[PDB]
């Protein structure tokens, strides 16, 4: 089980860019939050967002998240040079024996 | 010998009315003796892995050794002495399983600090309910007493060491427990905080008990931190008691058990120990006098200072001892005098 | 490089500044050029290890309490198992749809299977 | 008869020193007797609708029947025995009304589980304060003691069954009560939860009391769930007590009241019952011996197992009984011997 | 004189066996007497400014005067009698300072209601921790017991009168205290509310104590409202006790101290007072009879009604008195009789 | 159709899934083509019924505990009383200006007055 | 006592529409919330909003409410076909013996 | 007008409707046409007065409990000390970077220094 | 120690105007809030904002405040005639022995 994600997005620096994570009736749609992870190329994935709006210490306020219905959205207020990493969305699937589900991944350019 | 008229009268023959020595062993008969070995009564009640042989056993006297130790999850019992005395007076560890619903949660939790075989385990008579798929719904469970006897239930509350641990086990940071019957209610709130580590565990568990009369109903309403019961104990009344002693168990017969072995109960007075079980002679301070069946009693030795209650208990026992010593002295004197008079 | 049909064991330390009594350890796999996948997890001081259904029968998780380590072994390796494996620690937060987040410690371990 | 020298001596005449039978009725004189009928002392104190005839009454002995039952809002009293003993020793139910302000709230709440006439009612001595126009301001009310005597106040806290009910009665979900005097303070927090239904009511009420000395002041600071007092009881000291008995009240004279009727107090010893009131003979275990005014005492019968405290009480009473039985035996023996000697 | 056979026998000479009068002063020898003056034992323990002369002192008997009063911050002690009895039985006020870290907070708080010199002060043995630059971090402080003896720690919690005051002192409105050892835990939550003003202060302080065994560790985890300890008291066992009396201290010798001065201990019985210290004669109700070393005991006078516990204590003491009065009477009778017989 | 000067009684069930011990029942009136109006209310297990001042003297509210019903009777009917009557249950929520909201159960009862 | 409400409002589907409930110093102005009820023609009135922003289960997020001073406002983010019902506003009046006050009603088109 | 080198004492009442047991009193100075400056403060029922480092040695704060007053005296006045002095009471609120706010009571007192 | 503030700002009535208070690593930057005080000419300073967004009773909702990083901002939604006063910003400085620091003051026109 995986969560659908856009293959890649792109845009000029200095404007808002949006990424989406769509779920099912078992994940996100079953009253489960979504976590966002960041992976710069050649490095282990980091933690970006949890609880759909909480940012850990060491993350700029440029990143925002939201969840509605069976979908979730990630937003960056201002695109910068260091935003070359990949983004993943994580949720919990209650179906069968239960598992942790990750998105298909996205590339920001 | 001593008399009322004369303090020193020489006589041809005399007998001793005070027992001053002990056999050194517990006779194992006629009373039913249960040797606790490395286990305490509360540990056997809860289901410690090393006490699994004590399940559903019965006793007339329970013997606690000073070598006893705990090898499971750390815990404390508010009003420990009351529960210990209650279980000792009940005189049985008979257990009956009941089918509580417990829907929406995970059952049979195990801890690395409680090892039964080669794997993690827990208390045999307690159920550790945790989150199910990272959710913990409110529990509204009932159990009626349709029998003709009372039921005893043992349950607990869990106090984690941190808020992280709270969330990691119960998925939410606000737990509360309410256990009620038609004539009683008990509300317990966990206290999250750090505590000194025992077997690498900083958390603790508090133990509570509830008694249900026939025709009554037991209701449990909880949102977390609940150590559920698996059933009830049958609580009765009898001549059972508990004793602390390191004397070995032998094979003899004696109706009087003292902490220091069994003692003969032919003489009317003794001075070996103030703690007695069965048909025993009265305890007096006199070490030599020249010429009663109580079962469960109060505690007469304390390892911690507690204040008012312990002072009252000591005062009571001191009064008893002094009055019986006076009685003994006066009796011996009178008998000696009358015998001297009747022989002249 | 591991021969096909052999076993690979990945060890991890169940200790640290943020690690508590009831923290958990989860394993994550990432194929080269692909997404993230979840493997078994265990709480070193509670319960029994959980496993993903795709890896049932081939994976085992052991806890070594003397050295405070946790190991995951994968039996009957295959060519598609070439990937990088990560340890994650569980995080806690107050919510209503709360599920633990993953804290990646250190860099991953590269495992390649070839004949 | 029995003597010290000889256990069996035949004499021409002898008398019995132990009373073994009872009249079967309570003589109603000279002590002032108050028959509780279907009412308990606490129910009469709180103002149960069926106990309205007990208002402002006085007694020397209060008689509680086993047929007593409650027909009002369900409640429980922490430290029930202490309050019961206090009220029994006070010996009066005199009540004086006081004018508390209670501004901003509704007064005189009534419940369908407490029926006085044909309509809903409540306890007569308690005030149920609720929301006024769906608002409940904080209460800061004082009452000074300018008299020369102590005052006794009875108040309560209300525990609803759900949060909906909490809001529906108090307009807010966080209540707290603090009752303080210059030398004391009591903080109570309600516990919302479901409980078994009595008269269709799952909620409960907890009862607390406060004593104010002359020259002191009583302060109540509450935000909800408060069962306010309407006044104070006068608490005094005297020879009053309480007794559980099913014996009918007669018309005779006797200075000794036992649970089983009144008994003659001419003989020095008795064996009918260990519970006594007034000038009574000593209780002994001997059923036959051939030849003191205490008023309030401790409780000597228990219907529930409690542990340490009850064990201590039983031990005390057992010690007393055994020592007085020994005294009786020795006295009888001595007297018989001396009489035999003086007649020869 | 009285005899068993005859109640009235005339004899040439007789002696009195009951002491009925007192000297009126406390002899100050051989027992070590500590006069409390205006200070109570708890006030001397906490470090009241007027009790600074009692620091590190030792006693065999502590004398409390009715003129004693408090002149510091208002406070109350849950289980006051237990702590008072514990300190009295310990028999010493020896104090040893310990260096707790207490990093991130302000130390040595002072109040205008506690004046030592001309400036504000506080209890000498207690530390009032407050905010530092309007911040109050969580405290995780430990202290191990590496000695061969037990340690006694006295700490407290602060209850402000309002939420404003809470914030003004601790910078946050949610404080909690947890004090734990390997075998115990105590969780206290402050209760914010208004209380009657003593020395213009509506706030109060609650006092708690903790005992640490050798090889154990003391852990304190707090977020506010903490009255920290500056060290530990050495707690031992001995013949020390406490007595309430207004008799002046003299210069004589007597092994028996009564509230009403010291009394001679040559006669076997007395009737001056039931409260005794040292080698004293037995207390009897008889005022005239014509022909034991206890140290700490239970409290025998009460100024407040408490119920069950106080009733049990009174019952115990009444039983003791009555039995010893019977013993006295019987003994005197017997001795008189035997002497008459041996002189004829 | 009720004759003028007669009485009309509307019954309601004080039970349900959302009904608790201290829930209340309120009556609402709606004239055909007009707005909503509030009439008396009662808590079946507490206090006494409240009444609107426009209907004082003509309205009475009774609670039947054996059948767990509550009835409202309106005496001396008039032509302007032609309307539809609704039962409402009280709802609870945490606020600072909180007042109960109305939960309409079922459809209304039509009452017409004519000679 | 009644609360003033616009007789009717109208507009094309797909844009925001606003309804207002104005009160006095005794209701809304005396620290009292406002409830919103919905009545489709030929049906009993339903519950739409309580607590000035709370929506019961079964109500789309298109409806919003607010209160300021002695007035309250109801908003619909997107007008749809099923929004043919009438809306009422309810408050509590503390004056005299106290009562429940309803608005004059409005018609959306 | 105060002569240079003299002393000026400003009194303030430590009582009022909003004043509690542990409320504090702070002094603020404002030069004519300039900004606000903070001077010493004291809690009348707790601790000892605090002082600003610019005024060390010249300023003293006394609490009079009989008249429930607090006075601040400034010794060795100078020409630059011409300013208006204000009393402030401390306010409390729930936050995470909380520090007391100042409640100005009454109008300020004008002090001028000249030869 | 003082907090930097613009000497003066001006604008026509009826539009938003902004004032800023910039701090250091010891005040505002050390997890300390900012208070805003108002002083009409010839009167003692009053209290406008505390806790960075809290308004005391008696202050219109036209005034708003915010804090970000080591800086704070005050905003007025609508300029009016009575807004002729001066504004000060207050924080706490943890350096040295600790003190209360005020801004340099601003003039609105
Ligand atoms: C509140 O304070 C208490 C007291 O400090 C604190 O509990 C302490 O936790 C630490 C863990 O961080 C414990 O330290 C361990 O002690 C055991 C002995 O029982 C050692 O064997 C452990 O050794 C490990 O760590 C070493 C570090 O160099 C390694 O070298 C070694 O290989 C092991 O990995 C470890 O030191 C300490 O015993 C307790 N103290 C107690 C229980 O009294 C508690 O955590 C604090 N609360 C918080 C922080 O929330
Ligand atoms: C937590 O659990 C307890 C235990 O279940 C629960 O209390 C129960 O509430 C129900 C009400 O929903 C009670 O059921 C009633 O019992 C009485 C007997 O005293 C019956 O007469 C009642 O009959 C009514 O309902 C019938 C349904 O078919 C109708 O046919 C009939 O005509 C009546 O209308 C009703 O069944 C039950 O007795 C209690 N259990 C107790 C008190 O032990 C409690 O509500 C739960 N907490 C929650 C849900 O928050
Ligand atoms: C809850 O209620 C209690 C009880 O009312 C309340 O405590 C009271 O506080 C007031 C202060 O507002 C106290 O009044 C003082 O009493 C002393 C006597 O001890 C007087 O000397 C004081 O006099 C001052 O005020 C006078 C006013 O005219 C001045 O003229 C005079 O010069 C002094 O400045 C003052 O009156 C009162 O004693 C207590 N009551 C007690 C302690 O029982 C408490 O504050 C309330 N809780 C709240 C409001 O949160
Ligand atoms: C997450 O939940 C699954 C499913 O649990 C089952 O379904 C629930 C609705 C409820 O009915 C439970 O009692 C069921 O057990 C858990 O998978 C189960 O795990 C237990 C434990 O070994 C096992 O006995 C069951 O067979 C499993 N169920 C299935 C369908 O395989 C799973 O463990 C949970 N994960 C957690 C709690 O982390
Ligand atoms: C809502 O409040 C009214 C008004 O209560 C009165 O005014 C208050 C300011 C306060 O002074 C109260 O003590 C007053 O009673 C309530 O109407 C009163 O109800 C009582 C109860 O029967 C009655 O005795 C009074 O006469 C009524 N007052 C008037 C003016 O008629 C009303 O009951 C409240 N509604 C609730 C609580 O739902
Ligand atoms: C605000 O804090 C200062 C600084 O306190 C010092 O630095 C801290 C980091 C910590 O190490 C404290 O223990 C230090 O004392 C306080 O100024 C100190 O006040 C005390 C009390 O008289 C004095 O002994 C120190 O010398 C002072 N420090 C310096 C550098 O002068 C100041 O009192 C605090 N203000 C409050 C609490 O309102
Ligand atoms: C007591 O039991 C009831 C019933 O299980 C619990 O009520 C539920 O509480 C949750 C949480 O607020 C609500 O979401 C449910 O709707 C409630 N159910 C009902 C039927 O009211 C209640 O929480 C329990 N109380 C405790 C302290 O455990
Ligand atoms: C018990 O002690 C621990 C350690 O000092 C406290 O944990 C801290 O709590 C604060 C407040 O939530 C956090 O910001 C810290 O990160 C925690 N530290 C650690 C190491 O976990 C805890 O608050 C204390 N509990 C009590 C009741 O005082
Ligand atoms: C009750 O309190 C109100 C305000 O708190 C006051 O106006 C009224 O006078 C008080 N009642 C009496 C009898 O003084």
């Amino acid at each position: 089980s995986v969560l659908t994600q856009p293959p890649s997005v792109s845009g000029a620096p200095g404007q808002r860019v949006t990424i989406s994570c769509t779920g099912s009736s078992s994940n996100i749609g079953a009253d489960y939050d979504v976590h966002w992870y960041q992976q710069l190329p050649g490095t282990a994935p980091k933690l970006l967002i949890f609880g759909n709006n909480n940012r850990p210490s060491g993350v700029p306020d440029r990143f925002s998240g939201s969840k509605s219905g069976t979908s979730a959205s990630l937003a960056i207020t201002g695109l910068q040079a260091e935003d070359e990493a990949d983004y993943y969305c994580q949720s919990f699937d209650k179906s069968l024996s239960g598992s942790f589900v990750f998105g298909t991944g996205t590339k920001v350019t | 010998v001593k008399t009322i008229t004369n303090d020193r009268i020489e006589v041809t023959n005399a007998t001793e009315l005070v027992q001053n020595s002990s056999i050194g062993e517990i006779c194992d008969s006629p009373h039913q003796i249960l040797d606790g070995e490395n286990c305490t009564l509360i540990d056997a009640l809860l289901g410690d892995p090393q006490c699994d042989g004590f399940q559903n056993k019965k006793w007339d006297l329970f013997v606690e050794r000073s070598k006893a130790y705990s090898n499971c999850y750390p815990y404390d019992v508010p009003d420990y002495a009351s529960l210990r005395s209650l279980v000792a007076s009940s005189g049985t560890l008979e257990f009956k399983n009941e089918s509580f619903n417990w829907t929406g949660v995970t059952q049979n939790g195990t801890s690395s600090a409680c090892i039964r075989g080669s794997s993690s385990s827990f208390f045999s008579r307690l159920n550790w309910l945790t989150h199910l798929n990272y959710t913990y719904p409110a529990l509204n469970v009932t159990m009626p007493n349709n029998e003709q006897f009372d039921k005893l239930y043992i349950w607990g509350v869990h106090h984690p060491g941190t808020d992280k641990d709270q969330i990691f086990l119960y998925a939410q940071s606000s737990g509360r427990i309410t256990v009620s019957t038609k004539r009683s209610q008990q509300a317990v709130i966990p206290n999250i905080g750090s505590r000194p580590r025992i077997r690498d565990i900083p958390s603790r568990i508090s133990i509570y008990w509830t008694i249900v009369k026939p025709g009554d109903i037991l209701l449990i309403n909880s949102t977390g931190n609940l150590i559920a019961p698996r059933g009830y104990f049958k609580i009765r009344s009898g001549k059972s008691s508990i004793m602390r002693s390191d004397a070995p168990i032998g094979k003899c017969k004696s109706e009087c058990i003292t902490p220091n072995g069994s003692i003969p109960n032919d003489k009317p007075f003794q001075n070996v120990n103030r703690i007695t079980y069965g048909a025993c002679p009265r305890y007096v301070k006199q070490s030599t006098l020249k010429l009663n069946e109580k079962f469960h009693q109060i505690e007469k030795e304390f390892s911690e200072v507690e204040g008012r209650i312990q002072d009252l208990e000591k005062y009571v026992e001191d009064t008893k001892i002094d009055l019986w010593s006076y009685n003994a002295e006066l009796l011996v004197a009178l008998e000696n005098q009358h015998t001297i008079d009747l022989t002249d | 490089v591991k021969k096909p049909g052999s076993s690979v064991k990945v060890s991890c330390e169940a200790s640290g500044d943020t690690f508590t009594t009831y923290s958990g350890i989860n394993w994550v796999r990432q194929a080269p050029g692909q997404g993230l996948e979840w493997m078994g997890g265990v709480l070193p001081n509670f319960g029994s290890p959980n496993y993903a259904q795709r890896f049932q029968g081939r994976i085992t998780i052991t806890v070594d309490r003397s050295t405070s380590l946790v190991h995951m072994e994968l039996t009957n390796l295959r060519s598609d198992d070439t990937a990088v494996y990560y340890c994650t620690e569980t995080g806690a937060y107050n919510s209503v749809g709360y599920f633990p987040y993953f804290q990646f410690r250190g860099q991953g371990t590269l495992v390649s299977v070839s004949s």
